[PDB]
């Protein structure tokens, strides 16, 4: 079971690494304590397909308080995804890096999140807002170093209506806090 | 049983063998692999995880696994030692201070029973400097040869440059392939 | 034919209205 | 500012979870079922249930409860409204709302939770746009998302263009057990399935009261909707500005309008029942259907429900149009009509035994609710008077629409 789960997850074949992806989701989904495995799931998160790297990150965010030392190794992945030129993929990684619930790991995600403030997609954009607000949440002292409050106020003066209500929403978040 | 389809693999090429990118932080790993992989000096970031990449060479699929020298994934290197058939050694010549941590590290990632198949792969990374040792002087100070089954070979490489990669690539596969 | 009355078309405009 | 938003089950069980801000741990979950078993037991059980400092308020849906966690003071409508767009966004996918789905479609399922809403906060709740960026069977989000126009995907062509318009209308009427109406309010519903080529701005023109006024032809047949609700294609600016309606309609079927004003005429159909039930002994359902709605309409699959007694065995219908049949599931007669001619009269007489030993408790007098549905017949008098179809390309549009009549909360008090 977990013996052959962790060899199917660490073999070379994609086919066998999504099947393994699917059955960890839907063990921890049907109510299994998958975070034993959570080291195991790391080696296998920087690829290329788009529907496993989903699993991956949700499997991160949710087996990331559980075991924080283990979630060390993820932050050179998440900077990596930071830059695809896809935008999905970099909303994907700033909403990842914003959901993780760890001290040692949203020192390291500020560049990231500067990065991502001033990125030309919309959807980058409310990516990069949404995940400045999250910092915020968790280390109020962490955002106001980063100088995030410049950058949010200057997203309501912008176009991208979209953004620039996601903007004024983390700005009232961090506000009403 | 029928080994056709195997045989009919193998008449064009099959075997892809496997490559590991172990060293100190700040050793060229980095830029080794990405002249290995594409063939440019590309500027990156310390690497505080690590690395994954392929190469194709002499129809073999090098794959490189690069590991940043960091004092807090230093002990994770035990991580990528299952499921590793090779392991390539980066050393520093251009640090006489941290030429003592890595023969360090070197040796207590060579005293594990588990990686045993992997065969040395000395890389003198840093070929660029007047203070860069020969090929024998750094040998001889990290005791490459007292590695007791240990099929090791010290090649030096110029990150600037990319000299000597081509011989060490060609090296690793003949220690991995036995055949014509 | 259709249940719920039969399906009508629409105008473009108020014609009478300029 | 909701906290975890998850799926519950028929059994307690969570069929799925997505936190979102991670101030509520996830255990909390389980004393949301007692919680809810002992407000419905004490009769003090609401939709928003209050886990000490963790409020849980959620909706309930076919077969699982999606209650979603909160601690701060998150705005109750926002979590209402945030969990009524996932339930449109999971119907659209998914043609059944049950277990059956919920532990299939986890890859999607999980995905479009991410999507949907992060930190709290929805972003994406349009089933259309979404379709095109979370599939179950990924490129780069579409620009209708980043665009203002977040209700029709650019680019979509098709061979004619065909707009189908469905006026809706929706008769309710409060009768009270003395025999006049209190409630009598009628709910317009304009519902176009628009199908065109491109991104027409769909500029809808109909005889409203204010508009004929504005124009000085205020003495005609004129709808007056005390309330107009437009959806988000419709600019509210134009409709504020001159009673302009104009919007770019979506692609597929959507609510354009939903007109709700009061109705001061007399009832399409008049239910004049009387209860002769002797104790213990028989009952009596002289039951007679008026059709005051005009003749020229005929009101097709007319159901006058009439509550029957619960214990009641044996019964006898005596009617003289229509099938009647008393389902013991409902405990309640059926006056089945297929098709009802405006002015006609229907009668029944009921005849239904009772047992000799009197009920324990009391059942109570459910209202007598009707079902009729006439088409093509508008009660409001709204018609639609012009669609103003433009496209930059350029072409012949061909609307359509037609109208309904049916019966919304149409119920009848009991003696
Ligand atoms: N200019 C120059 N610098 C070199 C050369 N060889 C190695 N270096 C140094 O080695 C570093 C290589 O770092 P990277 O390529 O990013 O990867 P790395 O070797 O694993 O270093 P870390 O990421 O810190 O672990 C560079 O920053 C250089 O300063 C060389 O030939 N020329
Ligand atoms: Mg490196």
């Amino acid at each position: 079971e977990i013996f052959e789960l962790k060899a199917e997850l660490n073999s070379d074949k994609k086919e066998k690494k999504k099947e393994a992806v699917k059955k960890v989701i839907a063990s921890m989904t049907v109510g299994k304590d998958v975070s034993a495995l959570f080291p195991d799931v790391v080696n296998c998160m920087q690829t290329d397909n788009l529907e496993l790297k989903k699993l991956v990150y949700l499997y991160l965010m949710n087996y990331a308080k559980s075991q924080p030392d283990m979630a060390i190794m993820a932050v050179n992945t998440f900077v990596k995804d930071c830059e695809d030129p896809n935008p999905l993929i970099r909303a994907l990684a700033v909403r990842t890096m914003g959901c993780i619930r760890v001290d040692k790991i949203t020192e390291y995600l500020c560049e990231p999140l500067r990065k991502c403030l001033k990125d030309e997609d919309p959807y980058v954009r409310k990516t990069a807002a949404v995940c400045v607000a999250k910092l915020h949440d968790i280390n109020a002292q962490l955002v106001e170093d980063q100088g995030f409050l410049d950058t949010l106020k200057d997203l309501i003066s912008d176009s991208n209506p979209m953004v620039v209500a996601n903007a004024v929403a983390a700005l009232s978040e961090i506000a009403e806090s | 049983g029928n080994i056709f389809a195997n045989l009919f693999k193998g008449l064009f090429g099959k075997k892809e063998m496997r490559i590991l990118m172990v060293g100190l932080d700040a050793a060229g790993k980095t830029t080794i692999l990405y002249k290995l992989k594409l063939g440019e000096i590309v500027t990156t970031i310390p690497t505080i995880g690590f690395n994954v990449e392929t190469v194709e060479y002499k129809n073999i699929s090098f794959t490189v696994w690069d590991v940043g020298g960091q004092d807090k994934i230093r002990p994770l290197w035990r991580h990528y030692f299952q499921n590793t058939q090779g392991l390539i050694f980066v050393v520093d010549s251009n640090d006489r201070e941290r030429v003592n941590e890595a023969r360090e590290e070197l040796m207590r990632m060579l005293a594990e029973d588990e990686l045993r198949d992997a065969v040395l792969l000395v890389f003198a990374n840093k070929q660029d400097l007047p203070n860069a040792m020969n090929a024998a002087e750094i040998t001889d100070k990290l005791g490459l040869h007292s590695l007791r089954h240990r099929n090791w070979y010290i090649q030096a490489t110029c990150a600037t440059s990319g000299d000597g990669l081509y011989e060490g690539l060609d090296w690793l596969s003949n220690q991995l392939r036995n055949q014509k | 034919d259709r249940k719920g009355g039969s399906y009508s078309q629409a105008a473009g405009s108020d014609s009478a209205q300029s | 500012s909701a906290s975890a938003v998850y799926v519950l089950d028929l059994k307690g069980k969570v069929l799925i979870c997505r936190n979102y801000r991670g101030d509520v741990d996830m255990s909390e979950v389980e004393h949301f079922m007692p919680i809810l078993m002992e407000k419905e037991e004490e009769g003090m059980l609401s939709p928003i249930l209050a886990h000490g400092g963790v409020r849980f308020m959620w909706i309930k849906h076919n077969n699982l409860y999606l209650v979603a966690t909160s601690k701060k003071n998150a705005c109750v409508s926002l979590v209402f409204s945030f969990l009524y767009k996932v339930v449109q966004v999971f119907s659209e996918y998914f043609k059944e709302l049950e277990e059956e789905s919920i532990r299939d479609n986890f890859v999607i399922i999980y995905e479009l939770l991410d999507e949907l809403m992060d930190f709290g906060y929805p972003q994406t709740t349009d089933s259309k746009i979404l379709q095109e960026y979370i599939t179950q069977e990924a490129p780069r989000p579409p620009a209708t998302v980043t665009n203002a126009v977040s209700w029709r995907s650019e680019g979509i062509k098709y061979r004619k263009n065909e707009v189908f318009l469905d006026v809706i209308e929706a008769v309710n009427l409060l009768v009270s057990a003395n025999g006049n109406v209190l409630r009598s309010e009628i709910v317009g519903s304009i519902k176009m399935r628009v199908f065109l080529s491109g991104m027409p701005e769909l500029r809808l023109g109909l005889n409203d009261k204010v508009l004929f006024d504005n124009t000085g032809r205020g003495k005609s047949k004129s709808v007056e909707l005390e309330d107009v609700k437009f959806h988000q294609c419709v600019r509210l600016s134009r409709f504020e500005n001159d009673r302009t309606i104009s919007f770019i309609p979506p692609d597929g079927e959507f609510e354009l309008m939903s007109y709700r004003l009061n109705t001061h005429v007399k009832p399409l159909i008049w239910i004049e029942s009387v209860i002769e039930k002797h104790s213990h002994s028989r009952i009596e359902y002289m039951v007679k259907a008026k059709s005051q709605f005009k003749r020229r309409s005929t009101a097709n699959n007319v159901e006058i429900h009439i509550p029957v007694p619960n214990d009641a065995d044996s019964p006898k219908f005596k009617t003289t149009v229509g099938s009647v049949k008393w389902v013991p599931e409902n405990s309640e007669i059926v006056w089945s009509v297929k098709s009802f001619p405006g002015g006609k009269e229907y009668l029944m007489r009921a005849h239904f035994g009772l047992p000799s030993v009197e009920a324990e408790d009391k059942e109570g007098k459910p209202p007598i609710s009707v079902k009729f549905e006439i088409p093509y017949f508008t009660t409001s008098g709204i018609q639609v008077r012009y669609l103003k179809i433009i496209e930059k390309s350029g072409y012949q549009a061909l609307p359509w629409v037609r109208y309904i009549t049916q019966n919304g909360d149409y119920q009848l008090r009991t003696q």
